[PDB]
This record gives structure tokens, C-alpha cells and sequence, in this order.
């Protein structure tokens, strides 16, 4: 089985470094992208950068550029994921991710996360690309069907995934290639969309899909989530 | 490197039976399949069967039924073809071939000197250096365009395989063999004769049993 | 070669209508074949295709899962199931002759006359300008532009009021046969261009590209040729 | 087994990451509707022979030879080879009207794309990297992997 076991939790001062790790097992390390996607307590989901653990490539996400670093120990089979001058902000759990199919972009594959909190928030740039997810919330009843828009500031054909993220966990891949249903993730979950609009369609609920839904980009980079849809059910 | 080898020519009187052997090497002997064509002087190319070197099934062409034995010696990695009641119409260059078309594994052939209907279209043409050679191969029954292969038969060699697939070049085969096709009329074409062009070219089937060749068309 | 629509009419929303296109002068069995339809004052769309035999279909995204496109090679008769009518399916329904077997890497020759029905892809084409005006002599000159690169795989079709479009070049720059010296094709790639030479006061016509590169296969927005004031 | 060995060889090959690669993204058009329902394995087989056929052509130019590791080539060369006589010997042990020649004719016109996008990028390493992936997404879609 793919696994990724990340290092344990932390706690810094602000102006400390803070080294992540992520031991890979389960096919070859060298063949798959690692990414680092970080979110913060109450915010969505951010891409710090990438890594291809063949070469060595690093891509970050301006934001990040010059604080964080994405090392790798092939020897290990463990990548690493390094951020410099901690500030407050900074206080979040970090993820790894392995590359999909392609061995590049963000997929099913997660670690379980790092607590870096910095004892004593999200969004990009200005031209990175807009992920308008609406609504922030909803509440529907035992079998409604939740309906779910993502919105792109340009078009990016139909490079999008849709997570579902339970409260504690890594995000899990519910449709990749804005229409096409992950394995295992039950067929009632829809993917429709193609350009700058995007839905997805959770019809009969059912209370184990009670999560936090997002929309991540790959049409272009940095890699940019959704705002995020808490979904939960109304009782008496 | 992968090689398909064969026991020397032998020489029978009739009544008697032969036994010829393919050893090869270079790969998991029991991962392919080996098929024995023969090929009288003078003559085309005719199927006698196939044999799983896994488990050890053989299937053999109606004509041979009776008469031949396909066996193998796994820890030799070597295949045997076994032909009984010898005549004089069994005087011919017998060959052992690797089941994917597209590899093109061949023996160098055993001369056993013994004392669908495939029409290839013409079956001898005399052109010079630099023309357009437009050979053609015909099927009596439907044939499936990813089955229709074509060969480069030299001169008492084995037969160099040039396209699989009928569009498709093997490795080495140059880009001027443009060999089209598909369905009952195929074609074999050649943009730009080369001097060491001149062979005579076969085409096969290998879907439905038993696989057939067609005349054989004379470049010169 | 003849392509004879019917079957078309008043619907009413979710409905269901069946059209049919009777195939004459040529080899129906060795072609594949498609629907192309056309709303009131609109371009071109392409609906759908069906091989040569009847095993391959291919559908536009706008109307998968609702229509079904199917064919008697015996009759020769091209059909088209309209299941779930709407309000957008209001159009008039071509069916055209494609130049092989299969879809893609082809061109629609001939077309039908059409039949009245009343009731997206990643390769977008960019017709410029949307409309020109010349005069009989003038130079005209239509761009299109494509999403990504489809090699040559682009095909230009004439359109006069009231009539069925038809092909003036095929695979960017090949000349159909009967059609004048005057208009030419080119390009490779995204950039493609149609020139008449001298206008002619039967050039005066709606132009469309379409893309045969991948399926749904796509039309341009359409250049209507005008007359100068 | 078989399948997941030839993606595997396939995934080692890859030299740069696709994420470097972005703007030389393709839409190939690859015909998934040739392949029909899990069901209908059996008829697809002459379809799925010439896909196999066709992504060893496409591996075996001269051009491939130069982009991508001989080793690595050779390995992914031997593995399509036992898929190909799986096939042929199931083939050697057919009723469709068109035997599905349109199917073949499809896929056929899909390797053609490949080729021409391959020529137009000058073979250059992204081209490689986009021809790649594509492969290793129509061949699982093509094997039901």
C-alpha cells in the first residue's frame, strides 16, 4: 500500500525553522511529485509548492518563495519540507501529497498531517487564479442533493479536482478531471463542468458525506483551492 | 542478446522421421509461444502449428495433424518440432518463430533434405534504382487490419519482418516501406527504391488459425 | 449523392421526436455519418456521428445521454433519437456525409436540406472578423483560430440566406472540386485563414471554419460577407 | 498483473515532471468509447491488440531512442511483447459484422495525433513528458486497469 507518514506535531517560536517530514512506502520514490499543501485553524486548504523527488525540481507558490524549502533523502525514500522565520501566521497543519497517474499534480495520496503551531491568514496574488466556491455553507436534510459551484477567474479547461475533507483528516480525492468519479468514492458524487464553471453534486445525502468540500486547480500554477463548503445536516 | 537458434540441415530417407530444435535465448523461455513454419524451395511459407511453453498445449494446421510433434525441454529452453513418414514434398527450409509478430524472432531455418486464402499480388516485378514498388495482398475471407504482417524474405535467411500491425515498422525497417491496408485489400509500398531493396516480400496473418502467408512478391 | 431530412416538427419540452435522413448515390455502408444543427440566426453546431457499420457514436456534450444516433445500412437511413426536448434543442437538424469510415481527420460532404425541430468542448474556434463588408473585386481575407493545435485538420464552409452550407476546402488548403480558383485556404497549427481573391456577387455568403481534429467536432462563430455601401 | 508492470515501467521512464510542462498540455482525443463497457472485454480485443501494437510503435522510433533510458526501454518493449501474445494466443484459440476494423481505424487515427503533436514540438523533452502521460492515461482507460 502507498503510504506517507509524516513527522509529528511542533511548536516554535516566532523567527524559529520548522523541518517537516514525509517517508514514502509502497511503490518507487523517485517516479512521483510531492507536494505540500498547508491549512491553518478555520482556513482552506493552500499549496505551498512541489517537488519532484527524479531531479530535484522545486516549484513554490510566491507566497512561500525565499521562507520555504522542499528537500528530499532518496536514501530514505523521505521528503522534507522546510520553512524558515516562522511567524504566527504560519501556525498550521501541513500536508504531504504524491503525485497521481501523470507523477505530477495534486491527488488521492496524503500524509496525516503536522501541527506547526508558532506561540508567542490564507490567500495568493493577484494575477494567481480564482477559485470562487459558493456557497461557504449549507444545510441540507437526509437525502437532499447538495449542489456545490466552483468559479475560475480563466479557463482552465477542466483541470480541476474536487476534495472532501473530514474534520481532522487529509482531503480525499472525489472527482478528478472536473467529471471523472475516483475509485471507491460512491457514484452518487457528480463532477460537471468545463471552463470557468464548475458544479459538483452530492445527491442522496447521506450523513458520513457531513465535510468540508473544496475545488483545487491545476490549468496553471500556483495551485489554487476553493473557499470551501461546510456541508452539515439539520436535525430537531 | 535475444537469438533464436536451430539444429544443422539433416538429410532423411522416406519413411523416416525428423527432429529439429530452436534453442533461444535472452529471455524467460516459458513467457512466449512457438509457432513452426516450413518453407519448400522455390515455395511459400506454410504453417505447421503453435506451442505454449508454459504448459504445454499445442495446436497444429489440419495438414499436419497426425504427423508432427511440438514439444519443449524447459531447462534447455529449447523447443523441439518433431515430422514422421518423411517424403520427398517434405524437402524444405523449416523455421521456429517467437509468438509476437511485432518482435520478429525467427530461427535461421534447417533445410531437411528429404531423398484464408492469401493471393500476393504480382508475384514477380523487375523495377531499377529509384521507383515506386506497389505490391499487393488479397484475402479470400475478412482479415483484421492489426493482423496483417509483411516479411522481407532474403535468399535462404530468415524472413526480416518490416511492418506489423499492416501500417506499423519495425525496429530498423526505414521510413520509405509506407505499407497500407485494411480489411480484404492490403498493400505494401515502397517510396524511393534502395539498390539493396530487391527481396522477395510476404504477407501474413496471424489472427484466425491457422496463420496464413501469401505467394510472395520478386523485387529485382 | 443526395441526403434527404424528415421527421422534423412542433415538440412540446421533454418530449421526444425521431429524424430521419434518407441516404441516395453513394456507398452509405463505407461512410461514417453525422448531425449538424443550426438555431434560428445561429452558427453551426456539430450534434452527432455514427461509423461506417454502427458501432462507434459520438455525441456533443449538449446533448449526451438525451439523444441517440443510430443508422439501417440495408435502407440506407440515417437516425437521430431526440429524447428530452428543450427550449436550446430548437434548431434545424443537418445530416452530412463524412469523407471516411470514422470520425475525426475527415469533412462533411454533402449535405441534407434540413428538417425544422421546434421546441462544452475544450477546443473553442475563433472566427475574425464576425462581419465584413467588400465590394465585387475586393480582397477578402476571414481568420480562424483554434484553442490549441489541430494540425491542418480544418475545413471551410459556404452559407447563403435560407440555404444548407457547403464545402469549399477541406484539410486547410485542399480545393473541393467544382468550387473556383478565387478561394483559397491556409495555416497549420492555430492560425488559418480563407481568401477570396476577387469577390464575386455570388460570393456573398456566411463563412464558417470547423475543426476535425477531435471529437465533438466544432465550428467558428461564422463571418457574414456583406455588400459595401 | 501484466497491466500494472507495463505502467510501472512506463512511470519509471518519465525523466522531467509534467508540472514543468504546463503550457505543452494536449488534448489527443483519445477514442474511450471504442473500448465499450467492462462487460464487452471480449470484443474489444482486436482493438486493445492494436493499441498495444501501436504503443510499441510509437516506443520503438528512433526518436524514442533518444528520449527515453534503453534499459528502461527494453523492459517496457518485453512486457508489451507478452501482452500482444496473450492476446494473439486467445485470438488463435470471431462473429462482429465489422470485426471492429472502425474501432482499429480509431485508435489508429488517435497514434496518428500523437505523431503529428510529436513532429510539430520538435521532440522536445515536454513533448515527451505530455506523449507519456497521455499513454499512461489511455492505457489504463484501454485495459480497465
Amino acid at each position: 500500500q502507498v503510504q506517507l507518514v509524516q513527522s509529528g506535531a511542533e511548536v516554535k517560536k516566532p523567527g524559529a525553522s520548522v523541518k517537516v517530514s514525509c517517508k514514502t512506502s509502497g511503490y518507487t520514490f523517485t517516479s512521483y511529485d510531492i507536494n505540500w499543501v498547508r491549512q491553518a485553524t478555520g482556513q482552506g486548504l493552500e499549496w505551498m509548492g512541489w517537488m519532484n523527488p527524479n531531479t530535484g525540481n522545486t516549484g513554490y507558490a510566491q507566497k512561500f518563495q525565499g521562507r520555504v524549502a522542499m528537500t528530499r533523502s532518496s536514501s530514505t525514500r523521505t521528503a522534507y519540507m522546510e520553512l524558515s522565520s516562522l511567524t504566527s501566521e504560519d501556525t498550521a497543519v501541513y500536508y504531504c501529497a504524491r503525485a497521481g497517474l501523470t507523477g505530477a499534480g495534486l491527488d488521492d495520496y496524503w500524509g496525516q498531517g503536522t501541527l506547526v503551531t508558532v506561540s508567542s491568514g490564507s490567500g495568493g496574488g493577484a494575477s494567481d487564479i480564482q477559485m470562487t466556491q459558493s456557497p461557504s455553507s449549507l444545510s441540507a436534510s437526509v437525502g437532499d442533493r447538495v449542489t456545490i459551484t466552483c468559479q475560475a477567474s480563466q479557463d482552465i479547461r477542466k483541470y480541476l479536482n474536487w476534495y472532501q475533507q473530514k474534520p481532522g483528516k487529509a482531503p480525499k480525492l472525489l472527482i478528478y478531471d472536473a467529471s471523472n468519479l475516483q475509485t471507491g468514492v460512491p457514484s452518487r458524487f457528480s463532477g460537471s463542468g468545463s471552463g470557468t464553471d464548475f458544479t459538483l453534486t452530492i445527491s442522496r445525502l447521506q450523513p458520513e458525506d457531513i465535510a468540508t468540500y473544496y475545488c483545487q486547480q491545476y490549468g496553471d500554477l500556483p495551485l489554487t483551492f476553493g473557499g470551501g463548503t461546510k456541508v452539515g445536516i439539520t436535525g430537531p | 542478446q535475444v537469438q533464436l537458434v536451430q539444429s544443422g540441415a539433416e538429410v532423411k530417407k522416406p519413411g523416416a522421421s525428423v527432429k529439429v530444435s530452436c534453442k533461444a535465448s535472452g529471455y524467460d523461455f516459458s513467457r512466449f509461444s512457438i509457432h513452426w513454419v516450413r518453407q519448400a524451395p522455390g515455395q511459400r511459407l506454410e504453417w505447421m502449428g503453435w506451442l505454449i511453453t508454459g504448459n504445454g498445449d499445442a495446436k497444429y494446421s489440419q495438414k499436419f495433424q497426425g504427423r508432427v510433434t511440438i514439444s519443449r525441454n524447459i531447462s534447455a529452453s529449447t523447443a523441439y518440432m518433431e515430422v514422421t513418414n518423411l517424403r520427398s514434398e517434405d524437402s524444405a527450409v523449416y523455421y521456429c518463430s517467437r509468438d509476437p509478430v511485432a518482435a520478429g524472432l525467427w530461427g535461421q531455418g534447417t533445410l531437411v533434405t528429404v531423398s484464408i486464402l492469401l493471393t500476393q499480388s504480382p508475384g514477380t516485378l523487375s523495377l531499377s534504382p529509384g521507383e515506386r514498388a506497389t505490391l499487393s495482398c488479397r484475402a479470400s475471407q475478412f482479415v483484421s487490419s492489426t493482423y496483417l504482417a509483411w516479411y522481407q524474405h532474403k535468399p535462404g535467411q530468415a524472413p526480416r519482418l518490416l511492418i506489423y500491425g499492416a501500417s506499423s515498422r519495425a525496429t530498423g525497417i526505414p521510413d520509405r516501406f509506407s505499407g497500407s491496408g485494411s480489411g480484404t485489400d492490403f498493400t505494401l509500398t515502397i517510396n524511393g527504391l534502395e539498390p539493396e531493396d530487391f527481396a522477395v516480400y510476404y504477407c501474413q496473418q496471424y489472427g484466425s488459425s491457422p496463420r496464413t502467408f501469401g505467394q510472395g512478391t520478386k523485387v529485382e | 449523392v443526395q441526403l434527404v431530412e424528415s421527421g422534423g416538427g412542433l415538440v412540446q419540452p421533454g418530449g421526444s421526436l425521431r429524424l430521419s435522413c434518407a441516404a441516395s448515390g453513394f456507398t452509405f455502408s463505407s461512410h461514417a455519418m453525422s448531425w449538424v444543427r443550426q438555431p434560428p440566426g445561429k452558427g453551426l453546431e456539430w450534434v452527432s456521428s455514427i461509423s461506417a457499420a454502427g458501432g462507434s457514436t459520438y455525441y456533443a456534450a449538449s446533448v449526451k445521454g438525451r439523444f441517440t444516433i443510430s443508422r439501417d445500412n440495408s435502407n440506407k437511413t440515417l437516425y437521430l433519437q431526440m429524447n428530452s426536448l428543450r427550449a436550446e434543442d430548437t434548431a434545424i437538424y443537418y445530416c452530412a456525409k463524412e469523407s471516411d469510415r470514422v470520425t475525426t481527420l475527415d469533412w462533411f460532404d454533402p449535405w441534407g436540406q434540413g428538417t425544422l425541430v421546434t421546441v462544452a468542448s475544450d477546443i473553442q474556434m475563433t472566427q475574425s472578423p464576425s462581419s465584413l463588408s467588400a465590394s465585387v473585386g475586393d480582397r477578402v481575407t476571414i481568420t480562424c483560430r483554434a484553442s490549441q493545435s489541430i494540425s491542418s485538420y480544418l475545413n471551410w464552409y459556404q452559407q447563403k440566406p435560407g440555404q444548407a452550407p457547403k464545402l469549399l476546402i477541406y484539410a486547410a488548403s485542399s480545393l473541393q472540386t467544382g468550387v473556383p480558383s478565387r478561394f483559397s485556404g491556409s495555416g497549420s497549427g492555430t492560425d488559418f485563414t480563407l481568401t477570396i481573391s476577387s469577390l464575386q456577387p455570388e460570393d456573398f455568403a456566411t463563412y464558417y471554419c470547423q475543426q476535425s481534429y477531435i471529437t465533438p467536432l466544432t465550428f467558428g462563430g461564422g463571418t457574414k460577407v456583406e455588400i459595401k455601401g | 498483473l501484466g497491466s500494472r508492470r507495463t505502467l510501472m515501467l512506463l512511470a519509471q521512464m518519465r525523466r522531467i515532471s509534467l508540472f514543468s510542462c504546463l503550457k505543452d498540455r494536449h488534448d489527443f482525443g483519445f477514442p474511450q468509447e471504442e473500448f465499450g463497457n467492462q462487460f464487452q472485454k471480449a470484443e474489444t480485443i482486436p482493438v486493445l491488440h492494436e493499441m498495444i501494437q501501436q504503443i510499441f510503435n510509437l516506443f520503438s522510433t528512433k526518436d524514442s531512442s533518444a528520449a527515453w533510458d534503453e534499459t528502461l526501454l527494453d523492459k517496457f518493449y518485453t512486457e508489451l511483447y507478452q501482452q500482444l501474445n496473450d492476446l494473439e494466443a486467445c485470438v488463435i484459440q470471431t462473429e462482429t459484422p465489422l470485426m471492429k476494423e472502425d474501432s482499429i481505424l480509431a485508435v489508429r487515427k488517435y497514434f496518428q495525433r500523437i505523431t503529428l503533436y510529436l513532429k510539430e514540438k520538435k521532440y522536445s523533452p515536454c513533448a515527451w513528458e505530455v506523449v507519456r502521460a497521455e499513454i499512461m492515461r489511455s492505457f489504463s482507460l484501454s485495459t480497465n486497469l
